[PDB]
């Protein structure tokens, strides 16, 4: 029925859509080489949601991969489930992008926009009826941030109706990564805001802290963090894919989730997170998830919820349950804590319940707050934004590749915007 | 995929780039005459070390480089030495006569002769290239070839490519320790001419390394060829994230872009850590924060200057080896927490990190102790400019004197051209003096 | 001399 | 139906708690690794009073291991029994408390409080009823007295209407084992007489002579005298874990102990206890626990009861026995005793059986008298108080950790108003 | 989890370093290089000896100490001898011209020298320190380096650290027996500049120690040797709450706070029991009993004078091995009953009790006789006033005449330094006066 076109742009993008694809290939049976080898009819009832069928019995995952650089595309095709990508979707060029907004935005990213487009439609003609689009990128880099806003404004002019998701990797409010992180984030959300549909925020700073305080993961990498949003990823979508009690898609996700057209950036959570040695002293029971979910420490962004006000919540769970004990945990949560909700919406939570669990749990579920919190993120990225500006730090690289100062000034204004309505909802 | 062009002038460049190609082929297996021993795949594949060794004729690879000299002294140590067999023949330019630590010689009335030599052999490196990035000059600033002829061939590859990176690695003249007397003439008037035509310059400094040598390798007598060595640790730390594959990789575009932030400030700092002996590294615990932390030792600078006499603008964390990032992140967290390590206000996010997979590789015979990760630090402080206004005043003190000046008038410079060369000096320390203001 | 410790101060 | 949160806090709190769970763990048939391998249904009917259900038939005492200094946790979970408790609820610092309950209470304790505290509360959370709550400490030491304290006011703060037991080891009138125990101990009691229900007074003295005197050992170590301890508070809350002929749960005890809400400092006791060589020669009826419950040599506080008068007696018996034995022997030691006992209080003994003997008996009894012999205690603690005071003793250590003498002489008068009130009753 | 830091100043402190370090070694069975030949676990776990073994490299033990000297000698008697591969490198820190038993030169003129490269190096340690509760430093105050160094880096210790503990363990002058003929003008320069800057400085003594090995050791002729394993067996017991678990534990913070009534009077004795030889160790019943009398006999104090002249202001019983606490308990009541045995009126409770439950560890080649259980006594008692006032009285003897006042005065020192030393030693010694009067 419903099918999804998967796309990661970035060096941070690939490598979370690298494991994001192992995972989805775990749950369906499918084996790096593409054959299928599960034991259950639901893996292949709903299967063509992310998988078109090359006639031969293997199946090829319906993603596409972009990057100004081949070597993350090469490290991609070489690793593990590397072979079963289709050979025709990896769109690169040779250039690089240098961690430049405008350089990957109107040179680079222009020159291999119109492969990128091409491959798209490809890939979207041979849908029954497409659903919407996944992003996979970072906000920091200049491949992900410039590339990825450039194929989403191209998108959203092709395909004005259709669902599009993005899953950023946002700045950290600690170490950046990079030293123009503030320039490219800010040049990135100026077109998130106006293009997407639903935009979840991740932030590297929250996952070490989840891997260390919860996990405690000793020496956690990149392999770690990129398999959280993958769960995370993989628990969105579960309502298109494994049948259940209540169902919700990705339309109804984003109907229900967003009020208001522009605050529609959220903040992913995932319950059960536990190390092994803690692993034999935890009940798994419906309530320890609930507690588990509306934890502040368990947020996969560096925001603390405790610090704004939820506007709505989504709250995907996974495996048997019983709908009345979910119910009333959510009514338990939005009583008990009524001061953390907005007044004017009544039944904030909206739930939704699959029959079939994660790959070797028991119960799971996915939590999706939009809370008012996410405002110090951008208060942030502006203060930064604005400091660097004031004196033109690293202004020239960004100016010599066709940009202005107008247009940053817009930029600004825009993200200052949005901390102005997300403050006038709290 | 993805291709680098280093480029040795003068002495000072070869030596470096000696050092740099033995390091390369240790850590790529390559034999000295171009052989691979585990050579499974000829013609063709990744082989990642495609980026500065070009596949010839059936299991021969040959290093991306020009070497340029107008003396045929140390290009001859070269082409009868170990390495023989290993660079192109017609990649080792020389001249007949050198420079005589003579800006005006290796610019005008000797540069002249080569450049358009040197100016092909690139081209033909370059168009066997598909994806090259940009250029890595290696020179030094107080001497004459890679002085002169190192600004003129940076004008000149500035012209024919233009919009690729142009990395340089120079020997900054030592505020004590000194060779030539007339280094600083050459290293102003190389600064004037290179200074719009340069991308990023990186800074090292002889002495520095010196004092390095005799506290942290406990080597009291070392002699060129330890230095020579860790410059090229430096360099490989800097290019293996081109060479390797790893967690965070980072091409050489995003050097510019991060560490740059004006188009008149690209002098970073080299730095290295960790840089012990074999006997002292059975005692030390060589984690990530211990490395982070003594990158940023006063004592431990590549460059002979104080960074606590200046702020940070930018700075660059190459890490290698047995490296977690959440240990990184926890390592500069730290670094900013404290108050000695102060960074301009106008850059609150300074740090810029780069993690590979690859560990440093011993070289046979070499120096420095077998460790599981090291950190290469790239970082572009307002310190220099206490460097840059010394060698204004040694300029001033020899020029106004009017000493050595016909050496350089009669070998068709123009008088003129000192006074602008210091015109520009005096702007860019009062951009340096600007930048470090907060505001 | 004087003694510094105040080890009479408050003896109430 | 009633559930209990167990709190153990310092190096003598952790050591008294571990031989307790010991104990409980024996009585409930859990084995070291939290499976359970009983033989009576009654074992498993009201085991969630300690025990959280972790799914997969294993349990988890509802215990909170608290500490300034990481040495003692170490010890108490590489012993025996150490592998059943959850890891999530060892909180610990890494200052340590060095005996000084300024520190403990105002710096280090402080800042372990809130972490303590969530703990606490993620605990209170997963019970149907809370009963209440027990601290094991002791209050010479810092980290036992000054985090007690503190975790016992916030506590009475969030939780008002809460059972507070605490079980302190009280300081010995011969030998101190901490050259500032007066200044703790005089602290400990401004909060303790404040905030709690129920102080149950231990002190190693009686422990020492009962252990020498009566169970004739000639090495006894803590591993004996904590026992002893571990006994008093298995038979305190043994009402709420097995039926029995008359029930006296937390609540009740503290109802029919407590006549004014000051006057709650208890001096627990045990019966039967007998060395190896003199148990055949002992028959055990009834009257022979009711004679060996009134002794003064039996007391483990180090207070002789025949220097005051008993406000109240509770006498909670354990094993199969008759109602009428019982109530005879309590109103024959009532009559012929009479001067012991205040005469404003008719029927001072208030009794409860319990049908589930001791491991190993074939009946028991603990005694928990309120006698204000207890008024002996404050009075040396509070002679000895006064006597480093008055010259500053190291007073200093106290005042450079944010106290002030303003403090110490409110903690003083609050002793000495306490004194003056059991006074007042005799 | 909890790590304590040793720094061992001059010649005294280096070589009770050495001993304490055997000792250390000896208990924990670690291998003279640093190896465990029941090494299981790397790279982790507990071992408890973490608080003064640092795990680096895989499978080696580096000792948590700084040894400071201003000659060489004794760092290289340590450089090349059995430990030689124990300690790091760059923990064995040396100048190259002694103090010359000048507390002025240790203090201002040589101590500026290498001052900050010591505190470097314990910079450096205590950022491998998570629970950091503490320094030991040893030095001995008649000295030089371990006098002038030695308040030196207390005072720039507790600038930089403030909230950690800082015990001493400190070779008190002998009021007979002397090394140095200006020992009396070093301990009182040192014990007036280190006073406000320490927390508790334990006080041991040659001449003692020599009475004790005469006596109970049956040893008419003992070297430095016998004493330093002597003091060594005292650190031992006074850490060994920290590295091993027993019935009663006691951190060092315990004992600043138990053992300091007043800011100004942190001098407690050792004492250690039972010493006793082999030969007699088969006809005594060394129950607990006799060793906590024997701790109270004024023949077997570690300091040479006499408890019976003063009164008991803090005691601690530190015991180890076979120990049973209901003895201590009785044991401690027996002493308390005794009148010959004076504590102050206003301190009730006079003692502080830590049992622990690893017996002493016999060197080979000792002197101790192998035992099941020892009690090592730290004692701040009013008696040290007597001790006070001799060398008060060598000091105004000496002081009157100006002898050997340009020694110190030529080095830096400031002749109003001497006056301002013996006030505030002469309110010390009024300070003992008055806590020692009953009211
Ligand atoms: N680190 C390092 N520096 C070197 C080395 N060789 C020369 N230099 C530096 O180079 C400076 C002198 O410039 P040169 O490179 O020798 O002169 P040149 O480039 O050959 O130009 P000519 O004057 O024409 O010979 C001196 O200050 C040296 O410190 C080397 O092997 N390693
Ligand atoms: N117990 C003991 N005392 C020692 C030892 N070595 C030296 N001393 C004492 O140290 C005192 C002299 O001070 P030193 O430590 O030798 O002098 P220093 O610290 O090296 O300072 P300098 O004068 O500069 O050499 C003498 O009174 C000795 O009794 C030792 O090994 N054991
Ligand atoms: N979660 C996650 N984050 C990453 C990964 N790789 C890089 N990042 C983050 O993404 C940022 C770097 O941007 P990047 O995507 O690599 O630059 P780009 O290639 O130009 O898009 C840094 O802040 C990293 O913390 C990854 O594998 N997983
Ligand atoms: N009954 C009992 N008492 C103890 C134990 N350990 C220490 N004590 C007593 O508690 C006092 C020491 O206080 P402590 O709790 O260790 O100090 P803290 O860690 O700061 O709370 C001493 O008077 C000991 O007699 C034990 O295991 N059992
Ligand atoms: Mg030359
Ligand atoms: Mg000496």
């Amino acid at each position: 029925m419903r099918e999804i076109v998967h796309i990661q742009a970035g060096q941070c993008g690939n490598q979370i859509g690298a494991k994001f694809w192992e995972v989805i290939s775990d749950e369906h049976g499918i084996d790096p080489t593409g054959s299928y080898h599960g034991d259950s009819d639901l893996q292949l009832e709903r299967i063509n949601v992310y998988y078109n069928e090359a006639a031969g019995n293997k199946y090829v995952p319906r993603a596409i991969l972009v990057d100004l650089e081949p070597g993350t595309m090469d490290s991609v095709r070489s690793g593990p489930f590397g072979q079963i990508f289709r050979p025709d979707n990896f769109v690169f060029g040779q250039s690089g992008a240098g961690n430049n907004w405008a350089k990957g935005h109107y040179t680079e990213g222009a020159e291999l926009v119109d492969s990128v487009l091409d491959v798209v439609r490809k890939e979207s003609e041979s849908c029954d009826c497409l659903q919407g689009f996944q992003l996979t990128h970072s906000l920091g880099g200049g491949t992900g941030s410039g590339m990825g806003t450039l194929l989403i404004s191209k998108i959203r002019e092709e395909y004005p109706d259709r669902i599009m998701n993005t899953f950023s990797v946002v700045p950290s409010p600690k170490v950046s990564d990079t030293v123009v992180e503030p320039y490219n984030a800010t040049l990135s959300v100026h077109q998130l805001v106006e293009n997407t549909d639903e935009t979840y925020c991740i932030d590297n700073e929250a996952l070490y802290d989840i891997c260390f305080r919860t996990l405690k993961l000793t020496t956690p990498t990149y392999g770690d963090l990129n398999h959280l949003v993958s769960a995370t990823m993989s628990g969105v979508t579960t309502c298109l894919r494994f049948p259940g009690q209540l169902n919700a898609d990705l339309r109804k996700l984003a109907v229900n989730m967003v009020p208001f057209p522009r605050l529609h950036f959220f903040m992913p959570g995932f319950a059960p997170l536990t190390s092994r040695g803690s692993q034999q002293y935890r009940a798994l029971t419906v309530p320890e998830l609930t507690q588990q979910m509306f934890d502040a420490k368990n947020m996969m962004a560096a925001c603390d919820p405790r610090h704004g006000r939820y506007l709505t919540v989504a709250a995907v769970f996974r495996g048997r349950m019983s709908m009345k004990e979910v119910d009333e945990q959510m009514l338990n949560v939005q009583n008990k804590n009524s001061s953390y909700f907005v007044e004017w919406i009544p039944n904030n939570v909206k739930t939704a319940v699959c029959d079939i669990p994660p790959r070797g749990l028991k119960m799971s579920a996915t939590f999706i707050g939009n809370s008012t919190a996410i405002q110090e993120l951008f208060k942030r990225i502006s203060e930064q934004f604005t400091a660097m500006f004031r004196r033109k730090a690293f202004l020239h690289w960004y100016t010599g590749e066709g940009m202005d100062e107008m247009e940053f000034t817009e930029a600004e204004s825009n993200m200052n915007d949005l901390v102005s309505e997300y403050q006038q909802y709290q | 995929m993805r291709e680098c062009i280093s480029i040795h002038v003068g002495q000072a460049g070869v030596q470096i780039g000696n050092a740099c190609w033995e390091l390369y082929c240790l850590e790529h297996g390559i034999q000295p005459d171009g052989q691979m021993p585990s050579d499974k795949t000829i013609g063709g594949g990744d082989d990642s070390f495609n980026t500065f060794f070009s596949e010839t004729g059936a299991g021969k690879h040959v290093p991306r480089a020009v070497f340029v000299d107008l003396e045929p002294t140390v290009i001859d140590e070269v082409r009868t030495g170990t390495y023989r067999q290993l660079f192109h023949p017609e990649q080792l330019i020389t001249g007949k006569e050198d420079a005589a630590n003579n800006y005006a010689r290796g610019h005008y009335t000797i540069g002249k002769e080569i450049i358009d030599l040197v100016l092909d052999r690139i081209r033909k490196l370059a168009d066997q290239c598909t994806g090259l990035q940009g250029f890595l000059v290696f020179h030094s600033f107080g001497g004459g070839t890679g002085s002169g002829f190192t600004s003129l061939l940076m004008e000149r590859l500035s012209v024919d490519y233009g919009k690729k990176s142009k990395l340089e690695f120079s020997i900054y003249p030592a505020p004590q320790v000194s060779t030539a007397v007339v280094e600083p003439y050459n290293s102003i008037l190389t600064t004037h001419t290179t200074l719009e035509h340069s991308d990023c310059a990186f800074m090292v400094d002889n002495e520095a390394i010196y004092d390095i040598c005799r506290r942290n390798l406990d080597i009291e007598r070392p002699t060129y060829t330890n230095l020579n060595r860790l410059i090229s640790q430096i360099v490989s730390s800097i290019t293996a994230s081109l060479r390797f594959d790893g967690a965070l990789n980072v091409d050489l575009t995003e050097f510019q872009t991060n560490l740059v932030p004006y188009p008149r400030i690209h002098f970073p700092l080299a730095t290295y850590a960790p840089v012990i002996s074999a006997e002292k590294a059975y005692h030390e615990q060589l984690s990530v924060a211990e490395i982070t932390n003594a990158c940023f030792e006063p004592a431990n600078q590549m460059v002979k200057c104080d960074p606590r006499h200046g702020k940070y603008m930018a700075c660059c964390l190459l890490y290698r080896g047995d490296v977690v990032p959440k240990d990184v992140n926890a390592a500069i967290a730290t670094i900013k927490t404290k108050r000695s390590i102060q960074f301009v206000d106008w850059c609150p996010t300074g740090f810029k990190v780069g993690i590979n997979y690859q560990p440093p590789t011993v070289v046979p015979g070499g120096d420095l102790a077998k460790v599981q990760r090291a950190v290469c630090m790239l970082s572009n402080t307002t310190a220099i400019a206490e460097a840059w206004a010394r060698l204004d005043h040694k300029f001033d003190l020899m020029y106004a004197k009017r000493a050595f000046v016909h050496w350089y008038v009669g070998e068709g410079m123009e008088e003129g051209e000192f006074s602008e060369a210091r015109e520009d000096m005096a702007a860019l320390e009062k951009d340096y003096e600007e930048v470090g203001v907060d505001s | 001399v004087k003694s510094k410790i105040g080890s009479t101060e408050n003896l109430k």
